[PDB]
């Protein structure tokens, strides 16, 4: 399914996009590499996330372990290079995975307090 | 966002320039990577370079040269036109010691455009001819470097033939000499085509070309100019050579020139000169096919009388192209002059036969001349000779010598394959590793030694005589290492690797491996971290090597060895304190860097590494338990040495190495001795003899805290073996007689702080 192929490659690609520790992004990358190569067509949602941290790491790193997954990545990319853009996930309801497991109220509290609300409606006599 | 990553990557790749180890390793990954994104975004990334080429054409500017143009020429050789054309092409024309690599480089480049572009270089090529008929030859000189097959040398002989009366002298000459190139182009990278050759349109454009350059030709120069294109002419018409081997009337009268200029009757110096290379063209020509070999046979003779003569030396690539044609014709009476003779010949003769073994299915194999193997090896014997007991002369035999060890890396099989024979050989090339009046000799000499060392070779040298001639050159380097030394290691690890692949396919040796040890714990202590590392790397190979013989004492601490500039040798020390089993090598690896560092010690009375032989010698020494004891009596004397320039140094050295690096079996000598000389500063009455013994014992006193502050495993057990208590009584006696001065306050302090 290109949906959980997506949201999986999402979910990689937002670790990426934080975590500081190189020997996670070693990790990480890795599984990228393979996975751009295994779902290229569904690989382009995951571009616009992976391109502010892939041209840092291109532009700055030393890593050979780190920059071959990389390399790989940008060589896979390139060599098939869409069937489904970034707004893909937004279809679904997933354009707020990468934005929410970012770095740590009024929008989100207000429909909680009427989910809370309604819960204890429903469920609390 | 593709192309702004692959954007990301080129500017990556132009930032890490050496104009602009891990940069090393990071600019071949991004090479590497680009060749492999070009592979696909073939534009982008060609568009990328030229424009970096661009900006660094308007060492370090030659060697970032050199990785553009590498990569753009990896890059056209993976191709699956506008920008080529017009952005590209004009900068690596721009390029047509390191000029010359550049210009090679630049060629390749161009070579590897050319193949699916030529169309526009052509263009260029075709409007510069046309600008030349209404002087600058630069772009027909591109006609040297492009690719070219059967049509496309027909087009630009059609091209050239049409216009070629209307150009300028000059012009003309820059055509002539770059046509007769573009021929060889051809003929070198499509002998399929050229063979069929000789199984009218083509014809038709060389005949008029040849008769158009033949009317150009109306002096000797220009006759001397003009000879090698008119014979590629001639042999691009079969036909033609068939007529006149019994209009046609000039080319005729031109062969029979080339002949009577061959057999010495023409009087012009130049046309004979021409007349040779004309006719080694030809030779060269008949090897990747016919009428052209009665031809041949017609000029062989006396091509062979012009270059071959020792009465009479010719004037060296010309003539490796006539001997190696000689023998694609024929598979040897000019090789037997070359082998019995001047040494230019003995040059020809090797690098001819290097050229045979590195450039078709009808070509002999180098196998034939598997006859002649031990006269080489007596010119190799003989020039090896020459070489070591040597100034033209001498230079002619480094030369020929680096030549005969570029083709034992070539083919060693050669050598062994007509025969102690191989004993001697292999001897030769391990006196030639440590010479270093002869840089290049050597490194070759470890390349041929390296193939004369893979599984293939050793048969043909089996198991009883690899061990007594591989051990052999294993004792003599190791012997000459423990007297370009790094590159001399890493090629012993590689030659360790062969040993451990020939003995898995399975007294000296005793020696040898004794030897090599010793090397190894020496490179310990070398003042280049590079070559630390591989000594390291080699006891890798010291464990295989006894995993193979054991599967039909120090293994543990090696293979941490293995798993391994300050940080660096202080890891070593704690890794050579964890040698506890004596051993032939460690012992011997002590006493000699015993013997080395006494003598740097009154040398010196560089300095790291003398330092870094202290440490090692404070390490290991545990092992040799006499000349530790003496050792450490002289490092002893060494706390308070009183030297202007360097005693401090000295001082502040052995003071911490004596304290952190010192082996834990040593510390029951060291405290006897410590005590022993501390001893020395009290009279019969008990009294202290007061700047030596005050130096001495501030030394003694942060030694001490330094060991006692050291928690090596295993430490524990030693610190038991030997009392302190009548040492630490004398010190503090010794400290108590001392005034109430800054200095002798801060040794009371320092007491405490040892006493705690």
């Amino acid at each position: 399914d290109p949906k959980i192929q997506a949201l999986l490659l999402t979910v990689l690609a937002t670790l990426v996009k934080y975590t500081t520790d190189e020997f996670d992004q070693r990790i990480l990358y890795e599984y990228l590499a393979e996975a751009s190569v295994v779902f290229p067509k569904v690989f382009p949602v995951v571009h616009n996330l992976l391109d502010s941290k892939i041209n840092t790491l291109l532009s700055l790193c030393q890593d050979p372990n780190l920059l071959n997954p990389i390399h790989g990545i940008v060589q896979s990319v390139v060599y098939h290079e869409p069937q489904y853009q970034t707004s893909y996930l937004q279809s679904f309801g997933f354009n707020g995975l990468w934005r929410f497991a970012g770095p740590f109220i009024p929008d989100y509290a207000e429909l909680i307090v009427k989910f809370l609300d309604a819960l204890i409606d429903t469920y609390l006599p | 966002r593709p192309v702004e990553w692959v954007q990301a990557v080129v500017s990556r790749f132009d930032e890490q320039l050496p104009i602009k180890t891990h940069t090393k390793v990071s600019t071949e990954h991004n090479k590497e990577c680009l060749i492999n994104i070009s592979k696909y975004k073939f534009s982008l990334v060609i568009s990328g370079l030229t424009t970096i080429l661009k900006n660094v054409n308007n060492k370090n500017l030659y060697l970032s040269q050199l990785i553009i143009l590498d990569t753009l020429e990896k890059c056209l050789a993976g191709q699956p036109e506008t920008m080529l054309v017009k952005q590209l092409l004009p900068e690596i024309c721009h390029f047509l010691q390191h000029a010359a690599e550049l210009r090679n480089s630049a060629s390749g480049v161009l070579f590897s455009l050319s193949c699916n572009n030529f169309n526009a270089v052509f263009s260029r090529i075709s409007t510069r001819l046309q600008e030349l008929t209404v002087v600058d030859v630069h772009d027909i000189e591109l006609l040297q470097y492009i690719n070219v097959d059967c049509a496309k040398l027909k087009r630009l002989l059609k091209e050239t033939a049409f216009k070629f009366k209307a150009l300028k002298k000059v012009a003309q000459l820059a055509v002539i000499n770059s046509l007769e190139k573009a021929f060889w182009n051809w003929v070198e990278n499509y002998p399929d085509e050229f063979t069929k050759l000789y199984q009218t349109d083509m014809a038709e454009c060389a005949e008029k070309l040849f008769d158009l350059v033949d009317g150009f030709a109306e002096s000797t120069k220009r006759k001397a100019a003009v000879w090698p294109l008119q014979i590629i002419l001639l042999i691009l018409c079969p036909e033609i050579i068939q007529d006149i081997s019994k209009n046609n009337m000039n080319k005729k009268l031109f062969l029979d020139s080339l002949r009577k200029a061959l057999a010495g009757h023409g009087g012009s110096r130049q046309l004979t000169e021409s007349a040779a290379i004309a006719c080694v063209k030809l030779c060269k020509a008949s090897t990747y096919i016919s009428v052209i070999f009665l031809l041949v046979q017609s000029m062989v003779v006396d091509l062979k009388n012009l270059l071959f003569n020792p009465s009479k030396p010719f004037s060296v690539d010309l003539m490796i192209d006539c001997l190696v044609s000689c023998f694609r014709i024929s598979p040897n009476q000019h090789f037997k002059i070359c082998l019995a003779s001047p040494s230019t010949f003995h040059y020809v003769l090797v690098n001819s036969l290097h050229r045979i073994i590195t450039n078709l299915d009808w070509w002999p194999k180098i196998d034939a001349v598997y006859c002649h193997s031990v006269e080489l090896r007596n010119m190799f014997g003989e020039t090896l000779h020459k070489a070591v007991q040597g100034d033209l002369e001498t230079r002619s035999y480094k030369y020929l010598l680096l030549s005969m060890v570029k083709l034992i890396h070539a083919d060693p099989k050669l050598l062994l394959c007509n025969p102690g024979s191989t004993a001697e050989l292999i001897t030769g090339l391990v006196q030639l590793v440590p010479q270093s009046h002869m840089p290049e000799i050597a490194q070759e000499a470890m390349e041929a030694l390296l193939v004369l060392h893979q599984l293939d070779s050793i048969d043909l040298w089996p198991v009883e005589t690899f061990w007594e001639i591989s051990s052999q050159m294993l004792f003599y380097i190791c012997k000459k290492l423990t007297s370009s030394s790094t590159e001399i290691l890493k090629w012993l690890r590689e030659i360790l690797i062969c040993r451990n692949k020939f003995l898995l396919k399975n007294p000296i040796c005793r020696q040898a491996q004794t030897k090599l040890e010793v090397a190894l714990y020496m490179f310990l202590w070398n003042p280049d971290t590079e070559a630390v590392l591989v000594a390291m790397s080699c006891f890798r190979h010291l464990c295989e090597e006894a995993d193979i013989r054991c599967g039909v004492p120090n293994y543990n601490t090696f293979m941490e060895f293995a798993s391994v500039r300050a940080a660096l040798q202080k890891r070593v020390m704690a890794l050579l304190r964890r040698i506890e089993h004596p051993t032939a090598g460690n012992t011997e690896a002590w006493e000699d860097t015993h013997a080395k560092w006494e003598q740097a010690t009154k040398l010196i009375l560089s300095l790291q590494e003398w330092i870094n032989m202290t440490g090692f010698l404070c390490a290991l020494g545990g092992v040799c338990l006499t000349p530790v004891s003496k050792f450490m009596d002289r490092l002893l004397s060494l706390m308070v040495c009183n030297h202007e320039k360097v005693g401090l140094q000295i001082r502040t050295n052995v003071k911490d190495l004596v304290g952190l690096e010192l082996s834990p079996a040593l510390y029951p000598m060291l405290f006897n001795k410590l005590k022993n000389t501390i001893s020395k500063f009290f009279d019969s009455q008990g009294q202290v003899l007061l700047d030596t013994n005050t130096q001495f014992v501030e030394q003694t006193i942060a030694i001490m805290k330094n060991l006692l502050d050291n928690h090596t495993e295993g430490s524990s057990e030693h610190l038991g073996q030997a009392s302190i208590e009548t040492m630490m009584l004398n010190l503090v006696r010794y400290v108590r007689v001392l005034g109430n001065m800054v200095h002798a306050i801060q040794i009371k302090t320092k007491l405490c702080q040892l006493v705690e």
